[PDB]
């Protein structure tokens, strides 16, 4: 009860001198492992992976949890290099705690903290719990205190992060959320760069077919290219291909008719892929889907 | 009331002493004698505020108090900033303790306040206080000469130029801790030599730019430093670790974790000169082996807390002179022995002669037995052994 | 190293000298004391405390190896200090005649912590404490003493 | 793509173990994991229990004091003792008050003052202090303010001319301009649009059209396209429908039998799918939809605010 204290700094100390071991990690995890049975750190790092014992867990988070607790409520101080040791172990095992992250951003303002330590410490986290609402949001509080070329490496890390986080949960909302986010704010709908994901990102939804975001994210692409052709064309044609390559999915559905309610700004072809379709189709979920876009075909 | 028939004055007061001003004021209402004990001078002398952020408290203090605030405490109250602590200022000019710790909302400013209405200032805290500059150490070196402990810890915008402005006004400055600030060098060391002859105590601690030829400055112009902290300071060799020797004898703490160059040679010329180390934390520096002990075990007959971390090198052996040490027999207390791969369950034998010892620390000691560990708390009780078993 | 102690009323105790000397004013009376080959085993006279205090410091003494302020006592202490009023303030002036630090600054911060987080009435309830102020200063003093 | 209902799945609503499921719910480490919405927590765990007629069985006191002391100097109210005030828990606090007729225990006045001061110049509210913008953060600010009696206290023109900023062509909403429609944030629109008397604005036909394709053959609801079926995006898409009126266009009986379906039979409270493990989140939801699609035995549920209707009449009934 006071000895655990004692373990608990200590395994916190062992994951900060992990990063100084080796200062590109890129992934965390929890190694299941209920029992301590020998004396080495439940911090255990093979080559760029950083497992965490679980049978330590149960007393880091309450002591990291109630030491963050205790100095916001007044009652324990912690000295900078702690706030940010304590927080960046609260931010691992349980990243949607909003008190710890904005803790950081304080840090951050006051300019004792890097912010580049903080895209580091969501991206972490960010390989255990890809979903993780409160790390998006403070991930976007991070990039735009940095904006207010630098920005290219930021939008291409942002990139590869939303990319990452996106393969690890399905359908991953929050990703692809942060990824429109910061084609807006970071490279403001630059075309360019709406091309270059365009063309990035085809080969991810070839390999996600019943991922909606994913699909809604190159719908954003499109839309935001047309608010400054061949694309909508390609992308109907694209959704032809998975359509007939794998039926029964109401995502690839979904984004023909929003990509071909965008070309309409000709339903005869439409009318006769639907035709085709349906005529030679097993897939009973195929069906469905295709009677379904004809209903909404005809409201036109 | 029994507490005002059993209690006597001098312990009623001793009481208040631990009450915050909200409870002291209400205690002013409870009765005639309570109200005469709730305002005694004695209850005015340190604040420490533990308030709510949205302030006018500190300036509502300096008037009920003024004259006699002599200790304020506003570690954390990052609602303060310059307007407050001006009004406190001028209303409180016999302050002689003022903690900042953590204000990050103030300026310049509110040194040239302290400079012109705290002439009294002997201990100002200015830990994390960020928007701090150079120009607030002008400042507090013109009107706070008498200053004798100052805290610039993680102030990073501080540079030799401010540390040459505060020592050359404050000559008699005995505490000076300027953790993290990363941008000072050797020439602020030589600045500090130059003007702090009285420094006992100095903390370097990740003030990784300094080298031996400031350190060695150091124990050259400060020959009554008692603590010193280097931790982090990676340049740093067997020269500082000689100069400490010839020129400290009253060295009590030095703090030298992830000092690596640092060997027994070193630690060997530092043992015999410095016969009053109580506290070394040798953490990560690697090449020390159990020669290094074994000068402790003669030389060091007061030592009392040993980080022998991550010093891979270090064998039973070393481990058995600490025991039969003078200091290990009783004056031993604190042993951290972690990632020293080579412990074994008979090092923990050897310290069962160490009678003193309260707190031993073993993880990743891959050797250690929880055999071991038992048997070492069934000879010792008053040990507190940690490992992660 | 083992002394007697001799409370008040008479009663003796055999305590260790280690957990006792957590005592400056015990640790005083051995210096005083010999360094006596030759005396009667005569234990240490301790005439401001009786034994019933004593029983209660000694127990604090043997658990303990070992800033304006109050949320600061162990939970071990705050269970032995669940006393009635009496006892308690015998145990700071047992700690105060004793010089155990220790003991005076949780014993203290006890007392300190009933009179926090409560109304004058409800002080003066605690404590029974008689107000005697009339209308007239309690409504001046929560006048001062009011700013908050 | 979805799941199948096996034949011995509850298929009668068993109020008496929800409400012993509720009123025993309550560990260390897992009580910090959650920690961080303890507030919500309190609301869904009262709310289910006074739908129910259990809200007696629940520790008014504790709770009151637990508010009251939740609210920080700003005005905001935060999930826990010493955690940072935001909107959301702020509504939770102000909807548990409301349901305990307490709202005055708090400064109503700084609660006002501070999610009036989390809007922005576009119409839009932040979440807290820190600025993230969410159409879910437009709802809870109208909703606190809507409960308090206190929506003039902002720009509910320019918040609206937000909110519809937020309408994709398919009908739905998601969080910001530019987001994937998401029932979930179509719930907070919709019920944004009803506080503030803007449905009009909305094409019902096209968004009850998005919504009723959210039924999979089971009989459940998901939140997005091809995403598994849900008690909570249940609630969220049956709770939108009934206020666009559009509630005709999913079969609810199949619904009834899905969300039915979700009860464990031992231990009462729901899963968010059969077979899962219940949490006093889904138990809200499964119940709050159960009294939407008709049950009896609850309480008549409000959609806009997940409450019992009885309890937003006290509200309207007043100087209002
Ligand atoms: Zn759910």
């Amino acid at each position: 009860s006071e000895e655990v204290a004692v373990l608990v700094q200590r395994v916190v100390k062992d994951i900060t001198n992990a990063f100084r071991r080796n200062p590109h990690i890129d992934e965390i995890g929890l190694i299941p492992c209920p029992e301590a049975r020998y004396n080495r750190s439940p911090i255990v790092l093979v080559e760029n992976k950083l497992g965490v014992e679980s049978w330590c867990v149960k007393f880091l988070l309450p002591y990291v949890h109630n030491k963050l607790l205790l100095y916001r409520t007044r009652k324990q101080w912690l000295n900078r290099d702690e706030l940010i040791d304590v927080t960046c172990t609260l931010l691992l095992l349980n990243p949607d705690f909003t008190t710890a992250w904005n803790v950081r951003k304080e840090l951050i303002l006051s300019g004792t903290l890097n912010p580049i330590k903080d895209l580091h410490l969501g991206k972490l986290a960010l390989t255990k719990f890809p979903k993780s609402p409160e790390t998006w949001i403070h991930r976007r509080w991070v990039l735009q205190q940095l904006i207010q070329e630098r920005a290219q490496r930021l939008i291409q890390e942002e990139m590869e992060v939303c990319g990452e986080a996106a393969g690890r949960y399905p359908s991953n909302y929050n990703a692809w959320s942060h990824r429109i986010w910061v084609l807006q704010h970071l490279a403001k709908l630059d075309v360019k760069i709406l091309l270059d994901e365009l063309s990035s990102t085809k080969h991810w939804a070839s390999m996600h077919v019943s991922d909606h975001s994913g699909f809604h994210y190159r719908q954003f692409l499109l839309k935001s290219l047309i608010s400054q052709p061949h694309l909508l064309e390609e992308e109907v044609e694209f959704s032809t291909d998975l359509i007939d390559s794998y039926p029964g999915h109401e995502t690839l559905w979904c984004h023909r008719r929003h990509i071909f309610y965008l070309q309409h700004h000709g339903l005869e072809m439409e009318h006769r892929f639907i035709d085709q379709v349906l005529s030679t189709c097993r897939n009973v979920e195929q069906a469905r889907f295709a009677s379904a876009y004809r209903k909404w075909l005809v409201t036109l | 009331g029994l507490i005002n028939k059993k209690l006597p004055k001098e312990l009623l007061l001793r009481i208040f002493s631990f009450l915050d001003i909200v409870t002291l004021c209400r205690c002013a209402q409870i009765s005639k004698a309570w109200n005469i004990l709730a305002l005694d001078g004695s209850n005015w002398q340190r604040i420490d505020l533990f308030n709510f952020q949205t302030g006018r408290v500190v300036e509502n203090i300096s008037k009920r108090c003024g004259g006699f605030l002599r200790k304020l405490s506003l570690r954390g109250c990052i609602g303060v900033g310059d307007s407050s602590l001006k009004t406190f200022a001028q209303n409180c000019r016999n302050i002689e303790h003022l903690n900042l710790n953590g204000c990050t909302k103030i300026t310049d400013s509110t040194c040239y306040s302290l400079s012109r209405f705290c002439s009294k200032l002997k201990h100002l805290d200015l830990t994390s206080c960020v928007s701090i500059t150079n120009s607030s150490l002008k400042g507090i070196s013109e009107g706070c000469r008498n200053l004798e402990y100052l805290n610039l810890s993680w102030c990073d915008q501080i540079t030799k130029d401010g540390i040459e402005a505060l020592v050359r006004g404050c000559r008699g400055l005995k505490a000076l801790l300027l953790r993290g600030c990363t941008q000072l060098e050797d020439e602020a060391l030589k600045h500090i030599q130059n003007y702090c002859h009285e420094l006992v105590s100095l903390n370097l601690q990740s003030c990784s730019r300094i080298t031996d030829e400031g350190v060695v400055q150091i124990c050259r112009g400060c020959h009554r430093l008692q603590a010193l902290c280097l931790s982090g300071c990676s340049n740093l060799t067997d020269a500082s670790l000689t100069a400490l020797g010839l020129n400290c004898p009253r060295l009590q703490i030095l703090e030298a974790a992830r000092c690596s160059h640092l060997t027994d040679a070193g630690f060997t010329l530092l043992a015999r000169n410095c016969h009053e180390l109580e506290k070394m934390d040798l953490e990560e520096c690697i090449l020390i082996t159990d020669s290094t002990l074994i000068q402790l075990s003669i030389h060091c007959p007061k030592l009392q807390a040993l980080s022998l971390s991550h010093c891979e090198l270090i064998t039973d052996d070393g481990i058995l002179h600490l025991s039969n040490s003078t200091c290990g027999h009783e004056r031993l207390r604190v042993l951290e022995l972690d990632n020293c791969l080579l412990i074994t369950d008979v090092a923990l034998e050897h310290l069962e002669n160490c009678r003193g010892l309260e707190r031993l620390e073993l993880y990743d000691c891959q050797q250690v037995t929880r055999a071991g560990i038992k048997r070492m708390r069934a000879q010792l009780p008053h040990v507190k052994v940690h490992a992660y078993f | 190293p083992s002394i007697k102690l001799q409370s008040s009323d008479g009663e003796i105790f055999e305590v260790d000298v280690e957990i006792a000397k957590q005592s400056v004013t015990i640790k005083t009376m051995l210096e005083d004391l010999g360094m006596d080959d030759e005396g009667d085993d005569d234990p240490v006279p301790l005439p401001n405390v009786n034994a019933a205090i004593l029983k209660k410091v000694i127990q604090w003494c043997t658990h303990h190896k070992d800033e304006k302020r109050t949320d600061d006592i162990p939970v071990w202490d705050q269970e032995f200090l669940k006393v009635d009023q009496g006892t308690l303030f015998e145990l700071i002036l047992a700690a105060n005649y004793l010089d155990i630090k220790g003991l005076l600054d949780v014993t203290c911060k006890t007392v300190a912590n009933m009179i926090k987080g409560k109304t004058p009435e409800e002080i003066r309830k605690t404590f029974n404490i008689k107000n005697d102020f009339t209308e007239e200063e309690e409504a001046q003093v929560r006048k001062e003493n009011q700013w908050c | 793509k979805d799941v199948i209902i096996k034949s011995d799945a509850p298929d009668t609503l068993l109020l008496e173990k929800h409400a012993d499921y509720i009123a025993s719910y309550g560990d260390d480490y897992e009580y910090c994991m959650s920690e961080y919405l303890r507030m919500s927590g309190i609301y869904w765990g009262l709310t289910v229990m006074d739908l129910m007629g259990q809200l007696h069985r629940m520790n008014r006191e504790e709770i009151l004091a637990f508010i009251k002391s939740c609210q920080h100097e700003c005005g905001g109210i935060s999930a826990s003792i010493g955690h940072d005030p935001h909107l959301l828990y702020t509504l939770s606090a102000v909807q548990i008050l409301t349901l305990y007729d307490s709202i005055n225990v708090i400064d109503v006045n700084k609660v006002v003052e501070y999610v009036k001061g989390l809007q922005k110049e576009d119409g839009s509210f932040a979440g807290d202090i820190w600025g993230e913008i969410d159409t879910r953060f437009s709802f809870c600010a109208v909703a606190t303010l809507a409960l308090l009696g206190k929506l003039d206290a902002i720009n509910v023109e320019k918040a609206i001319e937000f909110v519809l900023s937020c309408m994709n062509f398919d009908g739905g909403f998601g969080c910001r301009p530019g987001s994937e429609s998401h029932a979930g944030q179509i719930y907070c629109c919709t019920g944004f649009l009803a506080i503030t008397s803007q449905l009009h604005q909305v094409n019902s036909d096209l968004l009850g059209w998005w919504l009723c394709e959210r039924q999979l053959p089971s009989g459940g609801l998901n939140g997005r396209p091809e995403k598994l079926p849900d008690v909570c995006y249940s609630w969220w898409v049956l709770a939108s429908l009934k206020i666009i009126g559009r509630l005709h266009w999913i079969d609810r009986e199949k619904l009834r039998n899905f969300i039915l379906a979700c009860q464990d039979e031992e231990t009462g409270g729901f899963a968010d799918r059969p077979g899962d493990m219940v949490d006093p989140f889904h138990t809200l939801f499964g119940i709050a939809g159960l009294s939407l699609l008709g049950e009896e035995q609850i309480k008549p549920v409000n959609p806009v605010f997940c409450m019992p209707e009885e309890v937003l009449q006290r509200v309207n009934v007043q100087p209002e």
